[PDB]
């Protein structure tokens, strides 16, 4: 949709979305296992698992019917391995060895934070505070080599191997414009 | 008793029974605006019914007239509805004119109200099925007697028993109006039972709670130690949240403002030293000396105060107030903390409240106040959540703006020496003055009478008269009295408190208008307050000083 | 949602062109017909705000009656607050008869 | 498509095909099919729920009965209903910045449907009511601009759809546009049966493009992302090999 | 003596690096966008400083000369720590950063200031009536000797405790057999900050 260009790029709204239309593990409370009822026949996630859950197992579902079963008391969200401070740690070692190349990291990344920290206070077995000021060092961290690194600007092409979601679309307009403008007078000098 | 505290959790699963929908908010309730312990409790109830997604909706009323009006607007789909706050007195079936066997199915609606005032109706119990009500424990022992009669009441010689019912009866009525217990300590006592007890819930009982210390010193020494021992079973790291036992004293925001100003404004110290002449200020100046705090110094922020006699205040404090006799201002209250942000505790954060209350942002007038009075209600409401602090920043300045402009007028009135001592009762009328725009909120006018009460007990006369107050609004020609009981010295003794001060001013008002056909309009749900005509005041208080009180 | 909305933008509409006013219409006259045939399931004049929460509270504008919904009928009373389903009022919202998503 | 694994499949396939869309700066064709599966899963699911609603509702209210278990009875029906308004979002999306873009270029669409030379037909990128939408739209604006101007205009100028002289009024899409990739592979499971990808060292498969203006060859891997204009990828991206993003 | 120096450092570096509301950490964010448009300055709330922690805020009232470059010091280490990056080992040219506070405390007019006061943080306000041209002065200063002829450099801070607070020349050359000062200022290669004086009212 146009609104004032909107048609060109995403929101964040968009992105948190995306985001979380994504699987997750949990940690059920309650047991629906069927008498050996309702169905919950859903058009776009394997219904088995909601069908054949039983309390203290781990299972996977996507991530907003977690959220909406968290809002009440039948859940109890897993941390993925990111968050937990011994795994921050060589990350942020690795970035710091290593200045030329952005961490492995995915697309997701800091949105699934953000969340987390909002909804799933409760649940860590670390301090919140220490997780949120390692992963504001990551980020201050990847700010930083993203501007060494938009020193250069070739008019061809350009290779940006592990920017995560939001990096990219907070860049994507000022790039890409600038971009167009340099090959537009390239082609009009031939 | 209807409903006795043992079983309250039953009643909560009646309304899961009926209100737990999908796509039908089945569930209404209305607060009784302009009091604090009602909004707590409201507070509480919303918490409590957002956790198991109960849709509901939450309805100001102001008078009897807007509950009549809204209650025509309701819909059978409703199947429970809540009123907090008030409608305890009065028999709702002949307000609202209920048909049993309309509504029989059963009887389909209920209504749940929900209220404190003690001399509640007794049919309104024990005559009806459809209304029911939250006892306080006062059905099972004091009403021992008076449900007798009525169970019987409900061959020449048997007129001696109708005779005694009716003495029975008479005897049971004709009392003052009184509150004896907290609506927000029965919600969190409801919630210590069902085990939905965590620290908001907490805060919210310890504000119900403590919003009764002006008024009703008893109710609030008797509920002390619940909160006490409650609050004792349940690195500063930016999201700490501390709840203390700390010291205390009897202040006008001790910290938000300077110590001097603080003792200055404060009613018990104005009271006890009569600052409002010049012989209270020479007496404080000598205290502060004798402390040795500089007047320089005690004139700065509490913050940036010093941190050696910030400590030490404790220890000058008990040294020094002796003398002076000042020793009831020490207290133990509660203090909440959150990380860096700051400290706060109960006294500062419920006036901030009532000041947010009191001040914010012919018919069609009076309309326009009762909706605006609505919707400081609702901003008030807001200013609860911890998100916001902008919206308690605005509400202390205001109370120290309010504290000023009530004791710059009742410096006034205690300097033209307007109280005139009638046979019975005392009695003071604002003709003209300043800032008289203010008063036409029965809040601010109490808070006005509550401290000419204290300063009238704070002397040496021995006689314990009721208190008369009335007010002037030229746009509407019309005068505001509220009637205002006698109050003990607070550092009095337990022994002379058996009964507390009873309020008959409800009942003569009604006896009166009821007897003569005064222009009067009395709607407000303390029945203890009332609107005049300017011609028709003088003529009426006649016949008030001429009835038996 | 097509129907130029009146009631309650711009009031008089006057500084328009009679021209762009017809085309205004005939635009409306497009817009009501494109959701009337395959897509009747689906408004196209909804929201786009991805939906992110079922239930938000909700606090009244404007004073109206009482409004019929499914299942149940919700009473404008004049400055309430509601707590309802977050896919039922998104169309007040847009009236604006409705605040404080 | 032909068929469908599952209905999650055929819900990626529409959420990459809005993303595709909403940063593609040229008009991409329309999958019919997949609409077509998905409308009537919607009215069927609705008809569905809308029933078992109906039966709740009249056991309820022909007598008081027992009311329906808390468990297991609202939290099913609640997640198919937001499940039911989060797909219908999307698709509106979708629908409303296709009609957007099909706004934009009406006139470069039409004057190429007409051309007999030209392989591609109107009918495949668009739907009918597309059609009905786009010819209705056009000659409204033809109307009102020659009622408003080109009534007054001489006769060598009053088409607007002249292209000669000094400056063309019809929008072409830029083909150039840098856009944001994402190199998924191939979509076999082997992803290595392709007859187009490449191997430099550490293995590492590559696709091989060329761009005439620079006359240059760029390198792609999988995992990569890159910012490379519209023109040359045209192809990897209509045959899933690259998403963009 | 140093060990004080390093504490009081690590205790503002831990408030300027822990402090947070909500989900910001305020002063690194100020930090950060102070740098991207070359204002190398912060600003400190009186109020948020108490908050933290008391003991800083009595250190900081009871002498203030002597904390404040402390602070002023920490303050550029935490700049080039979440600025630069080591590269596993060029410019630096970044100076020390300027403190600049607020507060809320009780307004002392001018003719209530007397000997109480020396040394104290007060606040007051009044009326500008003259201004004077901007000045130089030095902060790193080149010094080279005449016999020996070796390089030294000297570092100054703007702060004054005493009436002196400067060392002029060092007695005796460093290790032959040279004067009393032997020393000179080698205009090139030194660093000056602007100076500037007023009159109140
Ligand atoms: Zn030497």
């Amino acid at each position: 949709s146009l609104p004032a260009h909107l048609q060109q790029t995403f929101s964040p709204e968009e992105i948190q979305f995306i985001v979380e239309n994504e699987p997750i593990k949990i940690f059920p409370r309650i047991t629906t296992r069927q008498k050996i009822h309702t169905r919950w026949q859903l058009i776009t996630t394997d219904d088995k698992a909601l069908n054949n859950m039983v309390a203290m197992r781990s299972t996977e579902v996507v991530l907003w019917i977690a959220l909406l079963l968290k809002q009440q008391s039948k859940c109890s969200i897993v941390a993925p391995q990111w968050l937990t401070t011994k795994e921050l740690d060589r990350k942020i070692q690795y970035e710091k060895t290593h200045p030329d190349r952005f961490s492995e990291l995915p697309w997701n990344w800091l949105v699934l934070a953000r969340i987390l920290f909002n909804k799933a206070k409760d649940d860590f077995h670390d301090p919140i505070h220490e997780l949120r000021g390692k992963i504001q060092d990551l980020r201050e961290i990847r700010q930083i080599k993203v501007l060494k690194g938009l020193k250069y600007l070739n008019e061809s092409h350009l290779q940006l191997d592990n920017l995560s979601l939001l990096e990219i679309n907070e860049l994507r307009p000022f790039i890409t414009e600038i971009m167009d403008k340099l090959r537009e007078i390239h082609t009009a000098s031939l | 008793m209807y409903y006795g505290i043992s079983q309250f959790s039953e009643a909560y699963n009646k309304i899961l029974r009926n209100s737990s929908s999908h796509s039908s908010c089945q569930l209404v309730i209305f607060v009784s605006c302009l009091n604090i312990d009602a909004l707590c409790a409201t507070k509480m109830l919303s918490l409590l019914f957002k956790k198991q997604l109960v849709q509901s909706q939450i309805v100001p009323i102001f008078g009897y007239s807007e509950l009549r009006r809204h209650y025509s607007q309701l819909d059978d789909n409703i199947n429970s509805l809540l009123l907090v706050g008030f409608g305890g007195v009065i028999d709702l079936e002949a307000f609202l004119e209920i048909d049993p066997q309309e509504y029989v199915i059963s009887f389909r609606r209920d209504i749940y109200v929900l209220d404190a005032h003690r001399p509640w109706n007794l049919d309104n119990i024990f005559g009806s099925q459809i209304i029911q009500c939250f006892d306080d424990g006062t059905v099972d022992d004091t009403l021992g007697e008076q449900k007798e009669a009525y169970y019987k009441l409900l061959r020449k010689q048997r007129k001696k028993q109708i005779h005694e019912y009716e003495g029975v009866l008479e005897e049971y009525y004709s009392q003052g109006t009184t509150v004896v217990n907290s609506i927000s300590a029965q919600i969190y006592s409801l919630l210590s039972a069902i085990g939905e007890t965590n620290l908001s819930n907490l805060w919210l009982n310890i504000l119900g709670t403590t919003s009764l210390d002006i008024a009703y010193a008893q109710v609030y020494n008797r509920l002390y130690p619940l909160l006490q021992d409650e609050v004792k079973r349940l690195v500063k790291t930016p999201d700490t949240l501390t709840l203390n036992i700390q010291p205390d004293y009897y202040l006008f925001l001790l910290r938000h403002s300077s110590l001097y100003d603080s003792f200055y404004y404060s009613n018990y110290v104005n009271a006890k030293l009569s600052l409002w002449n010049e012989n209270g200020k020479k007496r404080l100046h000598k205290m502060f000396a004798r402390m040795g705090i500089p007047l320089s110094t005690a004139q700065e922020t509490w913050l940036y105060m010093d941190h050696s006699i910030k400590r030490e205040l404790g220890i000058i404090f008990d040294k020094n107030l002796d003398r002076y006799g000042l020793q009831d201002i020490i207290r133990d209250g509660f203090v909440r903390t959150l990380g860096y942000r700051g400290s706060i505790s109960a006294s500062e954060f419920v006036e901030a409240l009532t000041a947010l209350l009191e001040v914010g942002n012919s018919a069609q007038k009076l309309t326009n106040l009762r909706k605006r009075w609505v919707s400081n209600f609702w901003l008030s409401w807001d200013a609860l959540d911890d998100r916001k602090v902008e919206l308690l920043n605005r509400g202390i300045q205001l109370a120290q703006d309010l504290q000023r402009a009530i004791f710059n007028t009742g410096v006034a009135i205690l300097e033209k020496k307007l109280i005139k001592h009638l046979r019975i009762y005392r009695l003071c009328v604002l003709q003209d003055g300043p800032d008289l725009d203010l008063y036409r909120n029965p809040l601010t006018l109490l808070r006005l009478g509550n401290w000419l009460i204290e300063c009238c007990a704070e002397s040496e006369d021995k006689q314990l008269l009721p208190m008369v107050l009335a007010s002037i609004d030229e746009n509407t020609d019309t005068y505001l009295v509220a009637g205002l009981t006698p109050r003990y010295p607070r550092g009095l003794d337990t022994i002379h408190t058996k009964k507390p001060i009873l309020n008959n001013f409800s009942m003569a008002f009604q006896q009166i208008t009821a007897e003569t056909d005064a222009k009067v309009r009395i709607d407000n749900f303390e029945s203890s307050i009332i609107e005049i005509r300017r011609e028709d005041l003088s003529p009426f208080l006649e016949k008030l000083t001429l009835s038996g009180l | 949602n097509g129907l130029d909305l009146m009631s309650s933008s711009q009031q008089d509409t006057n500084n328009l062109s009679h021209q762009e006013q017809e085309y205004l219409k005939e635009y409306c006259d497009l817009i009501t017909d494109l959701k009337s045939g395959d897509l009747v399931d689906i408004d196209l004049s909804g929201s786009l705000v991805p939906p992110s929460d079922v239930f938000i509270d909700v606090r009244v504008l404007k004073d109206a009656g009482e409004i019929q919904t499914e299942y149940g009928v919700f009473n404008l009373i004049k400055d309430s607050q509601f707590f309802v389903r977050q896919s039922d009022v998104e169309r007040l919202i847009q009236q604006g008869y409705l605040q404080k998503i | 498509t032909q068929i469908y694994v599952s209905p999650q499949q055929d819900f990626s396939d529409l959420m990459k095909s809005w993303k595709n869309e909403r940063c593609s700066p040229e008009l991409l064709p329309y999958p019919h099919q997949l609409m077509k599966r998905l409308l009537n899963r919607i009215s069927m699911q609705s008809q569905l729920i809308e029933n078992i609603s109906m039966g709740f509702l009249d056991m309820q209210n022909a007598s008081n009965a027992n009311p329906p278990m808390p468990n297991e009875s609202k939290l099913p029906l609640l997640c198919m209903e937001t499940e039911l308004e989060r797909l219908k979002f999307v698709i509106r999306s979708y629908i409303r910045c296709r009609l957007s873009k099909i706004d934009k270029f009406s006139l470069y669409l039409r004057q190429l449907n007409e051309d007999e030379n030209s392989l591609i037909s109107l009918t495949d990128l668009l739907s009918k009511d597309e059609i009905k939408y786009h010819d209705t739209h056009s000659l409204i604006w033809l109307k009102l601009v020659n009622d408003s101007i080109l009534k007054y205009m001489p006769e060598e100028l009053q088409a607007i759809n002249d292209t000669e002289g000094s400056v063309n009024m019809i929008d072409e899409p830029d083909w150039n546009k840098f856009v944001f990739i994402h190199v998924n592979g191939p979509p076999d499971g082997k992803w290595n049966e392709d007859p187009l990808l490449q191997e430099n060292e550490f293995g590492k498969p590559c696709y091989t493009v060329t761009i005439p203006d620079l006359k240059e060859e760029v390198e792609l891997t999988i995992g990569s992302i890159y910012v490379m204009r519209y023109e040359v990828i045209r192809d990897l991206l209509r045959d899933d090999k690259v998403a963009l993003i | 003596n140093d060990d004080d120096n390093t504490e009081i450092i690590k205790s503002f570096k831990n408030f300027i690096l822990e402090f947070r509301l909500d989900s910001q950490f305020i002063y690194r964010d100020q930090l950060r966008n102070n740098i991207l448009v070359k204002n190398y300055s912060l600003t400190v709330n009186m109020e948020h400083l108490i908050g933290y922690n008391e003991d800083i805020y009595k250190k900081l009232s009871d002498e203030p000369s002597d904390i404040i470059p402390l602070f002023e010091t920490a303050i550029t280490q935490v700049a080039k720590r979440i600025s630069i990056l080591s590269r596993a080992q060029l410019l630096n040219s970044l100076p020390t950063f300027q403190l600049i506070l607020n507060s809320n405390a009780n307004q002392i007019p001018l003719r209530d200031l007397d000997s109480e006061h020396v040394s104290k943080i007060v606040r007051l306000s009044g009326i500008i009536i003259s201004t004077s041209v901007l000045s130089s002065r030095a902060t790193y200063l080149s010094i080279m000797c005449r016999n020996c002829r070796h390089t030294t450099s000297i570092t100054i801070n703007n702060f004054n405790s005493i009436t002196g607070n400067t060392v002029s020349l060092p007695r005796s050359c460093l290790s032959k057999n040279c004067g009393p000062d032997p020393y000179i200022i080698i205009h090139e290669s030194s660093k000056f900050i602007d100076q500037q004086f007023l009159k109140l009212q």
